[PDB]
């Protein structure tokens, strides 16, 4: 009986992180792909 | 010119010793009044003494302000009496320091860093000073609502000495930069 | 009769209160889903 | 009264002679049972004298002191100046 | 403190100067920033520490204004 | 949103200075005022009388 | 005796719950200790 | 029926300004050993 909260709790803003977490995942892949584009010029 | 600007620096610490000892000197920090059952009495309290006005005569019954602050407050209070010596400690060895910005003191060789230990001295010992009296207000606005026994004041007005309290930290921070600007031109 | 045994009495019956999940696009609900996707369409907008 | 035995932060007591008092030793309720021997192991004077000196027990230690008493008279007290008592959990046991 | 370490090994030309380290923490305190930054390590930190300090007090004054404005919008006087 | 260029003279940061302050105010009474209106809505009558 | 014309019980009595000091880190209420912890891990991630 | 509205006091928000001098005197500390790391290269 003693569960009780008064504050925001992580689940409230969980998406952000998901959206953060996926935007960087998103992020390292096009690293990748401008990284093979530049390769292709050197080439 | 170097003697001027070097000289400014000296004289504002010389307030920053004076506003600061005349602050923790003074009882006035905060003028309340208490009313009993309709007949007020006018009060004013520091940081060691409380002593509040009789009526109608020689007055100034002095309570020690340690005692009757709350006992977890109370400890709280002692690291603001505690920088508060920290303060002027570090002020005087930052002033004394300024003493040494003189030119008619040792010389001319390795006292520029004399300088850039200076204004170290009193930024150093500003930023504990304003804490300390951050330290006191937070104190002193429990000891209004719940701390003492049944003494609470009608008003918990900051009185005179709390505002040259500030003073002296504004004249070490006005004192600091007049021995750095001239440390650069 | 005896003394009672027990006392009692009337009593509220409700529902327990379930966890309050929130979902994982909790954020998003203030504004309403007919705004978010105007926003990123006013985006693409005033970029061209 | 489940939390004031996981919770050894807040002081409670009785008064020193009663039946309240009397009720904490002769139980075999694994709270209670609990309870009664923090009356008596961990123990700065815990009882008061009279029931008056147990409610000035709880304005001047600043909700570090409960006293456990009767329902009757933790309504009355809830009920009157200054009030700054209240009742909180259930009916432990059952009287008339 | 922010004037007291930009003449120091944090260099090159010092442009924090106190007619500039006053308008840089008027620009951090109304949250529009100016074109200087620092550079130095010590200079990010009061640059950085003064930054967490005028985002909770920002966020304290709006969240009291819409207290104030919420209580007065619930004061509702004797209709009977 | 803040603009690359910034005053430089003490009249310029006087002006720029305290109507930095004012932008502090009207949008943070903006942002509390519309608190109050999604918070408690009061519906109020056409007419009274 | 009569039947009990009133029930009670032993009952605990505490302070009214006034508002207490607020607390020395009491800024950060509003968003609890899970996320304060979890920005700074996604604030170390997102810088490198 | 007694409940009522409040400013916010120096307790309230009275850790930030504790954080913001905490901040002020690392900044000083890292100051001489940044001096140090650079006089002595």
């Amino acid at each position: 009986s003693k569960e009780k909260t008064s504050a925001l709790s992580l689940s409230n803003v969980a998406g952000v992180f998901y959206i953060l977490v996926g935007g960087l995942g998103l992020a390292m892949l096009v690293a990748l792909i401008e990284f093979c584009y530049k390769s292709r010029a050197e080439a | 010119s170097r003697r001027g600007r070097a000289l400014l620096a000296v004289a504002l610490n010389l307030l920053a010793l004076l506003f600061a000892t005349t602050a923790f000197l003074t009882t006035y920090w905060c003028q309340g009044t208490q009313r009993v059952p309709f007949q007020l009495r006018r009060f004013h309290t520091g940081i060691w003494y409380s002593c509040e006005e009789e009526l109608g005569g020689p007055g100034e019954k002095c309570r020690s302000f340690i005692d009757l602050a709350p006992a977890s407050e109370k400890g709280v209070l002692w690291l603001s009496v505690v920088s508060e010596v920290l303060y002027i400690l570090l002020l005087v060895v930052g002033f004394s320091l300024m003493c040494l910005e003189l030119l008619h003191s040792s010389s001319v060789i390795d006292g520029l860093k004399l300088n850039a230990f200076a204004a170290v001295f009193t930024v150093l010992s500003g930023l504990l000073g304003m804490v300390a009296h951050m330290m006191y207000t937070q104190v002193f606005q429990v000891t209004v609502s719940l701390g003492p026994e049944d003494w609470r004041p009608h008003s918990w007005d900051y009185g005179w000495s709390f505002c040259l309290a500030w003073g002296s930290f504004t004249c070490c921070m006005a004192a600091s930069v007049t021995t750095l600007n001239s440390y650069t031109k | 009769f005896s003394k009672p045994f027990m006392s009692l009495g009337i009593s509220i019956m409700i529902k327990k209160p379930q966890k309050s999940k929130p979902g994982v696009f909790s954020f998003l609900d203030p504004l309403a889903y007919e705004i978010w996707m105007c926003i990123v369409f006013a985006y693409i907008g005033v970029s061209v | 009264a489940e939390d004031l035995s996981k919770q050894t932060e807040i002081a409670y007591g009785t008064l020193d002679s009663g039946s309240t008092k009397e009720f904490f030793r002769r139980s075999k309720i694994a709270v209670f049972d609990k309870m009664w021997t923090y009356m008596r192991s961990a123990e700065p004077s815990v009882f008061v004298r009279t029931t008056a000196e147990g409610v000035a027990r709880v304005r001047k230690s600043k909700g570090k002191y409960a006293y456990l008493l009767e329902s009757t008279m933790n309504e009355y007290i809830e009920q009157r100046k200054p009030c700054d008592t209240m009742k909180v959990g259930g009916n432990l046991d059952s009287k008339g | 403190v922010l004037f007291l370490v930009s003449r120091f090994s944090p260099y090159s030309t010092n442009e924090f100067g106190i007619f500039n380290s006053l308008w840089f923490s008027l620009g951090a305190f109304m949250q529009q920033g100016c074109d200087i930054s620092p550079r130095s390590l010590s200079g990010r930190i009061v640059g950085g520490v003064w930054w967490f300090f005028t985002l909770i007090i920002i966020s304290s004054y709006t969240a009291n204004l819409a207290a104030f404005l919420t209580v007065e919008r619930m004061v509702s006087p004797i209709e009977s």
